[PDB]
């Protein structure tokens, strides 16, 4: 489907932040 | 924090998403 | 439609672009 690379974007860039978020709930 | 910002942003965009149609 | 989908695709490299500067500063 023609939105596919803007949603595969969109899972990668919450990856990334789940990766952060939990970084830095350890790190407090 | 800048990156609670970007959550918010990005689950804004999760909403628009939804909205989107190529129709 | 067309005007949404351009705005979304905006806001995606913005916020591709703060995401790198988040993941720079913890590597």
């Amino acid at each position: 489907h023609m939105l596919d690379n803007f949603m595969k974007q969109l899972l990668k860039l919450e990856e990334s932040l789940n990766k952060l978020e939990l970084e830095q709930k350890v790190t407090n | 924090g800048p990156m609670e910002e970007q959550r918010e942003i990005l689950e804004q965009l999760k909403k628009t998403l939804q909205m989107l149609t190529v129709y």
